């Protein structure tokens, strides 16, 4: 196995940051080692090879180095580019269980702060004959990561509730998000005022509607 | 130079799962392949690799359901599982090494492709598609953001586009979510001027062989 | 064991 510490790690940019990489035994040679780089939405990307060796195009703040069963991976002069999940897989034989994959670390880019802009989108007119409707919130341009609530007139709900966030920006680190409330219609007639309530911290920016006026 | 993973799609769990690493512009004989997947909020898993000399070798929990095989004639590396669960519903990646003597660096990578293993009553189902539109607002403004939801679809993916693909500055797609039912969802939304025409998103869904527009309008006021 | 060597 490959144990990889911390599982995530906030960075400002333009400093450093440092991945670990513990392997259960020696990796063949002391070297069979490589470093990865996965983006949400893309597959993997070679970042080192054998320990210390840069991949073609990746640049030097990218550092590799190891000791024994210890690795490490060093981003230096960190920018929102780096945003991202990083793995260390190790190799010890062509057999059964004979490489691993340590579990990964995601690298938050801080950039500035800054709250979101949020929408609110009341369910289409002919959602609500089909048995259940989706209201839809988007908050635009935020940093750092948000918590979502939903009120169904003042009341807050524990299920039907989905996320999407769209990775961090690679200019200026911020995220967008789209959640989802999903009801049924009856519930969705017996009630009056929505409210999607997205938070950072100490930060809110609540955006509701009421059914009538829509 | 590049390979590529082949379609995926919906499965029952008695369905053989069949994935194909192609080629294209370089061999994968004498090159490590691997086969490793991902599935929704997890790490990269492991199934199991094509040596560069003959050797097969797989992780333990796979071994016991899947075989790896190397076709050095059509020149590609087929992955097969069987007794398939919810666990198997991931992306599915393959990637060639170069060089044998990086043992896993794996340099070349398929951009991944798209398996859901629903249950015993899972057919593929089309999208349905609803404008996402604000309320009426006391303050009407110069620009406006709308968007189409796209609900209750399987398997992935959907293809969305605006105006025919010719509109893409302000639009934000947003990456699919999969409902309590089972069944994804995606939104999609543009920001616009006030006073410029209808947009409309183009909603692919090959495995339906279904396209939907909605043309969406700011709401009567 | 290692790569066919």
């Amino acid at each position: 196995d490959m144990t990889q510490t911390p599982s995530s790690k906030s960075v400002p940019v333009g400093d450093t940051v440092t991945i670990n990489c513990q392997a259960s035994e020696s990796v063949y040679s002391n070297n069979r080692l490589s470093w990865f780089q996965q983006k949400p939405g893309q597959p993997p990307k070679l970042l080192i090879y054998l320990v210390s060796t840069l991949a073609s195009g990746v640049p030097s703040r990218f550092k590799g180095s190891g000791s024994g069963t210890q690795f490490t991976l060093t981003i230096s002069d960190v920018v929102c580019d780096d945003a991202a999940t990083y793995y260390c897989v190790g190799y010890k034989s062509s057999t059964t269980d004979g490489l691993a994959f340590g579990g990964g670390t995601e690298v938050v880019v801080k950039g500035d702060p800054v709250a979101p802009t949020v929408l609110i989108f009341p369910p289409a007119a002919d959602q609500v004959a089909t048995g259940t409707v989706t209201i839809v919130c988007v908050a635009n341009k935020y940093f750092p990561d948000v918590t979502v609530t939903w009120e169904v007139d003042g009341t807050t709900q524990t299920t039907g509730i989905e996320n999407s966030k769209t990775p961090q920006n690679s200019a200026d680190c911020t995220y967008n998000l789209s959640s989802t409330l999903t009801l049924t219609s009856t519930q969705y007639n017996s009630h009056k005022e929505y409210t999607c309530k997205v938070t950072q911290g100490t930060t809110s920016v609540v955006q509701s509607f009421n059914r009538g006026d829509c | 130079q590049s390979v590529e993973e082949s379609e995926g799609g919906l499965f029952k769990p008695t369905d053989t799962l069949t994935l194909t690493c192609t080629a294209s512009g370089f061999s994968l004989s004498g090159h490590g392949v691997i086969w490793v997947r991902q599935a929704p909020g997890k790490g990269l898993e492991w199934i199991g690799s094509a040596g560069a000399y003959g050797r097969i070798y797989y992780a333990s929990w796979a071994k016991s359901r899947s075989t790896i095989t190397r076709n050095t004639n059509l020149n590609t590396v087929t992955l097969k599982m069987t007794s398939l669960t919810a666990a198997d519903t991931a992306t599915y990646f393959c990637a060639r090494r170069s060089d044998v003597g990086t043992s896993v660096g794996f340099d070349s990578w398929g951009p991944g492709t798209l398996v859901t293993i629903s249950s015993s009553s899972g057919q593929p189902k089309a999208p349905s598609v609803f404008p996402l539109a604000p309320c009426c607002g006391d303050t009407p403004s110069s620009t406006v953001t709308l968007g189409c939801l796209v609900k209750g679809y399987l398997p992935e993916p959907v293809t969305v586009t605006w105006n025919s693909g010719t509109l893409t500055n302000g639009v934000r797609t947003f990456p699919s979510v999969r409902q309590s039912s089972g069944l994804y969802s995606l939104s999609s939304v543009v920001s616009v001027t006030s006073s410029s025409q209808p947009v409309t998103c183009n909603v692919a869904h090959p495995a339906t062989n279904t396209k939907v527009d909605k043309t969406v309008a700011p709401s009567t006021c | 064991i290692i790569x066919g060597s």
